[PDB]
């Protein structure tokens, strides 16, 4: 619950009082000026971001991740621009040099705490 | 929201946990004082020894046969969870006094029901 | 078919039980 | 032991039992009922059924067994419809292979398989009649087979 | 032939051993 | 380490209930733990083997103890045909009164023992309950010895080196000589000294065996090769087993055939048998080199077997590395050979029934067969499953550079295409012929059936002398080479056992042999289609060739690329368990409906009504479940109410399997959320909150637990039906 | 048919797709490669067909059982 | 090499491994996988259009 | 965590980031492709592992291959 799990409070603004759909379900009131929105998990929140962004303009939006210690986080975006768009600040992590075709065989990884792809 | 009214709160608030201050041996002794009077019932009419004159004693021995499992699970739940020592029901010591109160009050409720199957 | 041989058996598997729990909390 | 079936006892027991058992329904009708004529035709189709199984081998069960050794006394039992059958689905298989190596080289091989080109289809349906010495002579050119097709990792 | 030993051993392995084994294993989740 | 899984911290971090189920199911996967190295693996499995053998001997001492203490064993020895042998006693506090009168066999209310153990202990020559107590103590001692070794070889001064486990070079020299040759030769030391005299009346205990030799003259004038003295006076015809009357005194006579009276093998034949097998295995123990160095180096024994034809790769270069340094290849050969041994044992416990007054209790012979057959199929499926574990988590194609295994992964498309071909040939030609016979029989005509005589098995029975066919070849012809070549030795005592019809050796044969044996070969080639599929596409398929990376039993690859339900090498086990239970199903259904036709006598009931499927479901399942399903009535009950209650029970297990196999996770993963809301929101119980979070079972587990209820329901249903059926038509 | 549904319900196309493609090797060897590429069924079809056999076989069992029961007497 | 050339692959995780295919586009700006090759048949993603490097560029004549 | 790795087949068509409903994936300017892009997975602590990326990955065979690793609260996607 909220005293031990990371509540996700999504903060965003709009221009007109439209009506969207909650991920909990049903229609929501959608305060026109500015509205925050507590949720339960991140896929609900970015699924709501797809729910509103693919319909119309809801930019200047991001969930402040209420971790139960008390403070917030900020992820989508971080540099202010949309993630599949390309910004010159992001450092790529999570690559190897080639395809799966040069990944190591797991008998070369057996009895070691490695991966089947780090080489 | 709904089924959260003042009659709901006024009924729940004076239950034998949500009431403000009672010692945990008495707080569990009220729980056992109810449930030990309860669990004699569905062993006398429907139990297997309803045919001999052990209609009433089998409710005692069978019902305490449940109550030792019930308090045993109480000691498992306070043993695994509720690790801190804030001395109330959310503790180890207050929960095991809640369980001991449920045991002694439950056996007392068993004897009260057994001595009220006389009349 | 007798009585004390059964007690000898339960003592020997009590010892065997202590060797089982002796194997238990080391592997 | 497989007795010759025309003289086995339980065989003719099944003859009396099935002619009589099916004959029991034949007395339920008059001499000129259509059903009565139908069971006349059925009794005929049982006596013919048991006379035409004369050279088989029904053992102690009274039921005609078969032999698949190629003994050449049991050739009409197994091996003649064996070679006959292998000719028939060698026909079918060579028709299907020949039609797929037709539609492999066409304009759009996807639309070729929904809508069969009944001109070229019924070309290959009938032309694939002599698949031993046509499939064999297309095997001697090294063309029935292939090499270096798709495979997984090793 | 001790005809009384299953009257002791059958219940104490059948029911009360899956009480204390639930305590030893289930608290041994946290031990 | 600190959490539940005290061995892998990748699961202790998970606050759900996954840590429990994967903490249980990965407890024995020693190759994939946190920090369990190479020596620390072998030093764990070498101790847990001792714990396991301690469980075997605690089990056998359990059977010795209950037969010693609650059975009617020596009362059964007094009357082996009449008295039904008792298992352990009952203490139900649930039996009110009417069930208590449905078990009284003596003063105890014990179960009838359907396990053939009194027959084996009666051919051993135990004629007492006292010897069973001394044996039960004698295996509590041995189980305590193996547990003490399991504590002993995990104490750190005695945990051996890994090179000692890589002394593969000498385990075979010690096992084949000692474990097989010495234990088998000592087993003739039990047959000759106990099972020969205690079957010839002479009760020779531990007190008098060092005084009374099994031959009246022995071993001082008998290093001379005058060995016809030991096989001089055979027990010929007029003998009842156990007694001293009508019996000779020879030790190692090889008569061949059965007893005329008890329908069992001669114990002189077995003494000569394990003596010969003892000598040949001791000769096999002198095989490989050791610290002495007179034998065969195993690296020279595999690499030298390379054909100059060049077709079979670059020979076996690499195979000796990938059996020593690997384990699931060695375990795969172990379960393979043990599985063929179990299926062989089931194919000889009924065929040549070794034990006195078996083939006379018609249920224990039907329990042992189906027992070792389901264990046999389980162990094949395990051999292939560790085949796939070998190809994923144990296979190195660089020490196996174009090796025989690399050649196997190379042409695996042809292997799977042809197992799929022969499976597709049999399944249109048992189901083709059974639906033909079922349609044709259905239309008032058993004659128009396709019945093919299985000539090849009849011809092989003619090569072993079954003269009821009229082939007159090598052993059915008395004038051949082999028929004269052992005319005095073991032939004429054995063709009595062959040409007899009541005995279960080389059964009489109709076309049910033909059609069913095609259905069994269908079951084998399908099950190896699954297993060789998910054991050679275990490493890499063209759907996903990353399958070596995700380990063995990863769930899926998600809906990408068409959908990927059950791509893992765990589908070979998963699906081949259903085909294993199907196939051993058809084997033991077929065997059981064969011997229910022999023992009742109407083999014509089989041969006329087993070639069509309503012959099975009518004449076997519907008729032979009549004493089962009458196991308790509204009128009352009898002794088979346990087997009918177990019958309905195991239908409930077998159908709770389908809740997991059919209806997969995300239904329950979005329904346990509703239950968790219902408990988080309710009053008086939201205090009692969970610690491990309630999470529906992941689909590696879901198909497993559906598989387990499928097997438990299947096998308990059929063990209910074998025993209730044959116990209902007899006894 | 009831028992034949279980093959579709329990397994999935991650098995059957490269079982089938291991057969597509045996067609590519003899040039009998079908031009429409032979996939397995999809997942939802590969469970919809398990329903539609579980119900056809399951319903036709009670159909034949019922009409063969009451025609035989009534 | 060039566009339109019929190219066999030698990479084992290509779906079209040891199957020829036609070249659509080649970039000469040190892209690690520049040679875009599409095919007659179709992988499980529904997509014939893939791209490769130069070591896996084996043509026929 | 569910370790997402993004190999050098990633030609930057960005159906992966648009296909991920969790924003574990972003695009990084990488001068090795024609679009100059190659995807990155920095925030795999929120990675469910639902493989909705790998469906919409039109490379040769799966530039972005999701390996199912750790199982935290967020990576299991439980609501409560
Ligand atoms: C073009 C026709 C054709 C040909 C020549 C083959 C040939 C072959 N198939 Mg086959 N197959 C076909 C169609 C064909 N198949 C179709 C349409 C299917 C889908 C049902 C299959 C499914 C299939 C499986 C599942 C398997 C084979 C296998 C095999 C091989 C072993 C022989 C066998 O048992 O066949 C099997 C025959 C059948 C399953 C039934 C026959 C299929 C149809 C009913 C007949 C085909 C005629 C065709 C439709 C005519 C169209 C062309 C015409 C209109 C112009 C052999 C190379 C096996 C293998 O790999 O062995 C090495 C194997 O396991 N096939
Ligand atoms: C595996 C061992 C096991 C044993 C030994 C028993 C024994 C018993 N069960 Mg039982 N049961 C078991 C497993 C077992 N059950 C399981 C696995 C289930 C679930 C399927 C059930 C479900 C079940 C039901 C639904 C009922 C029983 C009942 C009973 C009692 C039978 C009534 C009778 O005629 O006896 C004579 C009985 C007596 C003389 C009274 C003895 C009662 C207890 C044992 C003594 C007093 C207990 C004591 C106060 C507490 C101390 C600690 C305790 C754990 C011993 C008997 C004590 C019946 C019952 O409730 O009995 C009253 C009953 O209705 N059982
Ligand atoms: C001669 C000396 C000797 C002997 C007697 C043994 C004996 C044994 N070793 Mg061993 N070992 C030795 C030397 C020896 N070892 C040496 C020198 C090394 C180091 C190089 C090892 C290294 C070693 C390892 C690493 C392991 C063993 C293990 C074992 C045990 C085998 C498991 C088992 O029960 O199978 C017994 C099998 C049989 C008795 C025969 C089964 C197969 C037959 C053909 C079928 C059944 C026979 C018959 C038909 C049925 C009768 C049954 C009845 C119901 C009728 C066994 C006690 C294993 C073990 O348990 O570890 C503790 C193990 O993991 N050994
Ligand atoms: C494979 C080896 C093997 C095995 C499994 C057995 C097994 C057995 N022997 Mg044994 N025995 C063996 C070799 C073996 N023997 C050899 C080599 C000798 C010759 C010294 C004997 C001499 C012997 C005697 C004299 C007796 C047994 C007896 C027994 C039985 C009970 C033993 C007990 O209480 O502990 C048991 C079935 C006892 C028995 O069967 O009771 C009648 C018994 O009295 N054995
Ligand atoms: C490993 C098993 C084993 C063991 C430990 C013994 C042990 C013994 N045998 Mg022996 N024996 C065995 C197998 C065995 N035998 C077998 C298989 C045969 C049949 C060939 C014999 C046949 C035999 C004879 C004929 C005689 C012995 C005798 C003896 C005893 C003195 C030598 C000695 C206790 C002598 C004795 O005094 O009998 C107890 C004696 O006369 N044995
Ligand atoms: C001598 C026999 C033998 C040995 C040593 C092993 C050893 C091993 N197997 Mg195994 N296996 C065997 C036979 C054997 N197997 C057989 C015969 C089969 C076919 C049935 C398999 C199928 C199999 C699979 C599919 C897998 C293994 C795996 C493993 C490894 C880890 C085991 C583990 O973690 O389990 C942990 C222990 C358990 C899960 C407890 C078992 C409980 C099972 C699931 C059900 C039994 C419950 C019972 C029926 C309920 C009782 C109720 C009653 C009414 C019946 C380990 C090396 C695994 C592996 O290497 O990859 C991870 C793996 O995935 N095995
Ligand atoms: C009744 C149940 C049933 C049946 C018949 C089958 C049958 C088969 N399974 Mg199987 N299977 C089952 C249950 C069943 N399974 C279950 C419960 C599981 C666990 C999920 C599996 C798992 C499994 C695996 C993992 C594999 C098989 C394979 C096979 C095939 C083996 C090859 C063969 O014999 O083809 C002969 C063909 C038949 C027996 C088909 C039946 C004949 C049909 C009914 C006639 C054709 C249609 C007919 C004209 C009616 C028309 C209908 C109308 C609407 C017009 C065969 C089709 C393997 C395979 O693909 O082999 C190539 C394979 O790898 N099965
Ligand atoms: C994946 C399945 C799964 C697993 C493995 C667990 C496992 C666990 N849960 Mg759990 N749970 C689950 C699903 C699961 N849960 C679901 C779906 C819910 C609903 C949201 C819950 C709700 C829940 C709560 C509310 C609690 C647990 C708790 C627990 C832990 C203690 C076991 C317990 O309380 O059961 C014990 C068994 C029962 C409660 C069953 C009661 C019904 C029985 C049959 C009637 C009693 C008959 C008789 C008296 C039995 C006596 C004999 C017997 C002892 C031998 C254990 C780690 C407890 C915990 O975390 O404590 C540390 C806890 O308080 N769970
Ligand atoms: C239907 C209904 C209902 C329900 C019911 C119920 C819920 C009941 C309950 C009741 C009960 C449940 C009761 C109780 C009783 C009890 C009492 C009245 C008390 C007394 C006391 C006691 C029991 C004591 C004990 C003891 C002893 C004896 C000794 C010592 C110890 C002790 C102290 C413990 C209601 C009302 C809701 C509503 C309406 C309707
Ligand atoms: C996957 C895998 C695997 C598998 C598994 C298994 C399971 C196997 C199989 C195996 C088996 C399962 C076996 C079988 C065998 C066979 C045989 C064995 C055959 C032959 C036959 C014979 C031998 C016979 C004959 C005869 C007679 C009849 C009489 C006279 C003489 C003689 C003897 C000749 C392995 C580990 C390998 C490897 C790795 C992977
Ligand atoms: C067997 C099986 C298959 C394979 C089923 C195959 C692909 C279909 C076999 C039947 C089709 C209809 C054969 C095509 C033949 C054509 C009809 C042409 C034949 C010529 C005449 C009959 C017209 C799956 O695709 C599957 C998917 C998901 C879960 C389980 C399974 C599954 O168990």
């Amino acid at each position: 619950c909220a005293e031990t799990e990371e509540k996700y409070a999504m903060t965003w603004s709009s221009d007109q009082q439209h009506i969207f759909e909650m991920p909990t379900g049903g229609a929501a009131v959608m305060n026109s000026g500015d509205n925050l929105l507590y949720l339960a998990r991140k896929e609900q929140a970015l699924a709501l971001a797809t729910q509103l962004r693919t319909q119309f303009k809801i930019q200047d939006y991001k969930i402040y991740r209420i971790f139960p210690s008390g403070e917030v986080q900020y992820l989508h975006p971080k540099d202010g621009v949309l993630p599949y768009q390309v910004n010159k600040g992001r450092e790529q992590v999570g690559r190897v040099k080639s395809t799966i075709g040069k990944n190591v065989n797991p008998a070369q990884v057996k009895f070691t705490s490695k991966a089947t792809y780090d080489r | 929201p709904i089924n959260s009214s003042s009659l709901t709160r006024a009924y729940l608030s004076q239950l034998p946990i949500y009431r403000r201050g009672v010692s945990p041996f008495l707080r569990g002794l009220e729980i056992g004082m109810a449930h030990g009077y309860f669990l004699i019932g569905p062993f006398v009419q429907l139990g297997p020894l309803r045919n001999t004159d052990i209609k009433y004693l089998a409710g005692l021995l069978s019902a305490i046969g449940l109550i030792v499992i019930l308090t045993l699970g109480m000691l498992l739940y306070g043993a695994v969870s509720f690790t801190n020592d804030s001395q109330d029901l959310e503790s180890v010591d207050g929960w095991r006094q809640l369980a001991s109160g449920f045991l002694l009050g439950a056996v007392g409720g068993a004897g009260f029901a057994y001595l009220l199957l006389t009349l | 078919i007798t009585d004390n041989q059964v007690f000898v058996a339960l003592i020997m598997a009590l010892v065997c039980g202590y060797l089982a729990v002796k194997l238990a909390k080391q592997l | 032991v497989l007795t010759p079936c025309q003289q086995s006892e339980a065989f003719h027991k099944r003859e009396i039992n099935e002619v009589r058992t099916l004959e029991n329904r034949q007395a339920n009708y008059e001499a000129n009922s259509p059903s009565y004529l139908a069971l006349q035709s059925q009794i005929d189709q049982v006596h013919k059924r048991f006379d035409k199984y004369g050279t088989l081998l029904c053992g102690q069960d009274g039921l005609p067994h078969l032999i698949t050794d190629g003994d050449w006394r049991h050739a009409r039992e197994f091996t003649i419809p064996a070679l006959l059958f292998l000719y028939i689905t060698g026909w079918i298989g060579w028709v299907g292979r020949s039609y797929l190596k037709y539609t492999k080289e066409t304009k759009n091989p996807t639309e070729q398989e929904i809508i069969l080109d009944v001109p070229m289809a019924l070309k290959y349906m009938l032309s694939g009649f002599l698949w031993p010495l046509s499939a064999w002579q297309e095997y001697r050119s090294g063309q029935l087979l292939a090499k270096e097709d798709e495979i997984t990792v090793s | 032939s001790a005809s009384y030993l299953p009257s002791i051993l059958v219940p104490t392995v059948g029911l009360i051993l899956p009480f204390a084994s639930m305590a030893i294993l289930f608290i041994a989740i946290e031990k | 380490a600190t959490k539940f899984p005290k061995f892998s911290q990748a699961l202790a971090s998970d606050p759900t209930t996954r840590r429990i189920w994967y903490g249980i199911a990965t407890a024995h996967d020693f190759e994939s733990h946190d920090g369990m190295t190479e020596e620390n693996l072998y030093q764990k499995i070498f101790a847990s083997h001792f714990g396991h053998l301690a469980i075997i001997f605690l089990w056998t001492s359990g059977n010795l103890f209950h037969v010693a203490w609650q059975g009617n064993f020596e009362q059964w020895v007094a009357n082996p045909l009449k008295t039904k042998p008792l298992a352990h006693a009952i203490w139900d506090p649930h039996f009110g009164q009417a069930a208590l009168k449905a078990f009284t066999r003596g003063d105890t209310v014990a179960n009838i023992s359907y396990s053939g153990v009194y027959h084996w202990w009666y051919t051993i020559g135990i004629r007492n309950n006292v010897e069973l107590y001394t044996g039960a103590l004698g295996l509590l001692v041995l189980s305590a010895v193996f547990l003490l070794a399991g504590w002993l070889h995990i104490q750190p001064k005695f945990k051996p080196s890994l090179s000692w486990f890589k002394n593969n070079e000498s385990r075979l020299n010690h096992h084949l000589a000692g474990l097989f040759g010495v234990s088998s030769l000592a087993w003739t030391g039990h047959l000759v000294h106990v099972a020969i005299p205690a079957s010839r009346g002479q009760h020779v205990g531990w007190d008098n065996f060092i005084m009374t030799p099994p031959h009246p003259a022995g071993l001082q004038p008998f290093f001379t090769g005058n060995w016809s003295v030991y096989a001089q006076s055979p027990d010929s015809m007029q003998h009842v087993f156990g007694t001293s009357q009508g019996a000779g005194t020879a030790i190692l006579t090889f008569l061949g055939g059965f007893h005329p009276q008890t329908q069992s093998l001669w114990l002189t034949d077995m003494a000569h048998h394990h003596l010969a097998i003892a000598v040949i295995f001791i000769v096999a123990g002198h095989m490989y080199r050791t610290n002495f160095g007179i034998g065969h180096n195993l690296k020279t024994i595999l690499e030298a077997h390379r054909p100059p034809s060049g077709r079979l790769g670059k020979g076996h270069i690499g195979i000796y590395q990938t059996l020593t340094n690997s384990l699931h290849f060695q375990l795969g050969l172990a379960l393979a050979s043990l599985s063929v041994v179990t299926s062989l044992v089931a194919q000889h416990m009924y065929a040549m029934p070794p034990y006195a007054y078996m083939a006379f209790d018609y249920v224990t012979q039907s329990a042992l067969y189906t027992h070792h057959q389901y264990i046999a199929g389980l162990l094949i499926v395990g051999a292939f499953a560790h085949g796939a574990i070998f190809f994923i988590r144990d296979y190195d194609p660089e020490q196996n550079q174009d090796n025989v295994l690399a050649r196997m992964l190379a042409h695996k498309e042809a292997v799977i295409s042809h197992l799929s071909w022969v499976s597709l040939f049999l399944g249109f030609h048992t189901l083709g012929l059974y639906v033909h016979n079922d349609v044709v029989v259905a239309f008032g005509n058993p004659e128009k059936q396709i019945l093919i005589e299985p000539i090849f098995a009849q011809w092989i029975q003619a090569t072993s002398g079954k003269m009821l066919y009229g082939f007159q070849v090598l052993l059915s012809s008395s004038t051949s080479n082999a028929s004269v070549a052992a005319q005095q030795l073991w032939l004429p005592g054995w063709l009595e056992a062959v040409n007899n019809e009541s005995n279960s050796l080389f059964l009489t044969i109709g076309p049910g042999d033909f059609l069913v044996h095609h259905a069994i070969a269908l079951g084998l080639h399908t099950t190896t289609l699954i297993l060789v599929k998910g054991a050679l596409d275990a490493r890499g398929s063209k759907l996903m060739p990353d399958k070596k990376d995700f380990g063995y039993s990863f769930p899926c690859d998600g809906p990408g690329r068409g959908g990927t339900c059950d791509i893992s090498a765990w589908d070979a086990f998963y699906l081949a368990m259903f085909w294993m239970l199907n196939t051993i199903g058809w084997v033991t259904f077929y065997w059981h409906w064969k011997h229910l036709s022999l023992w009742q006598g109407n083999v014509a009931q089989f041969n006329e009504s087993s070639t069509y499927l309503m012959g099975w479901l009518r004449d076997y399942l519907w008729l032979n479940s009549s004493p089962l399903i009458n196991g308790y009535n509204p009128y009352g009950m009898n002794s088979l109410a346990v087997w009918s209650w177990m019958f309905l029970f195991a239908h409930l297990v077998w159908a709770t399997g389908f809740m997991f196999l059919i209806s997969w996770r995300g239904y329950w993963q979005e329904l346990i959320e509703t239950l968790a809301w219902a408990h988080e929101r309710t009053p008086l119980a939201n205090l009692i909150r969970w610690k491990d979070k309630p999470v529906a079972l992941s689909i590696v587990q879901a198909r497993l637990v559906g598989l387990v209820h499928f097997t438990v329901g299947y096998i308990l249903t059929y063990a209910a039906f074998v025993i209730a059926s044959t116990a209902g038509k007899f006894s | 048919v009831w028992a034949f549904s279980l093959m579709f319900l329990f397994s999935g196309r991650g098995y059957w797709q490269e079982l089938i493609e291991s057969i597509v090797w045996a067609h590519n060897k003899l040039k009998v490669a079908p031009a429409i590429a032979p996939r397995a069924l999809s997942i939802t079809q590969g469970r919809a067909v398990g329903v539609a056999h579980y119900l056809l076989g399951g319903i036709a069992t009670t159909w034949a059982f019922f009409l063969a029961r009451i025609i035989a007497v009534g | 090499i060039k566009k339109g050339s019929l190219v066999k692959i030698l990479r084992p995780e290509s779906f079209w491994y040891n199957e020829v295919g036609t070249v659509v586009n080649v970039e000469t700006s040190k892209v690690l996988y520049p040679v875009l090759v599409r095919f007659d048949k179709v992988n499980y993603s529904g997509l014939n259009s893939t791209n490769f490097s130069l070591d896996e560029l084996v043509e026929i004549k | 965590a569910h370790t997402v790795k993004i190999y050098d087949n990633c030609i930057g068509c960005t159906q992966c980031v648009r296909a991920c409903p969790l924003d574990v994936l972003e695009m990084v300017p990488w001068d090795g492709c024609k679009a100059g892009q190659m995807a990155s997975a920095p925030r795999t602590e929120d990675c469910v592992g639902c493989k909705r990326c790998e469906t919409a990955c039109p490379t040769d065979f799966l530039s972005i291959r999701v390996y199912l690793g750790g199982e935290t609260t967020r990576s299991m996607g439980l609501a409560y």
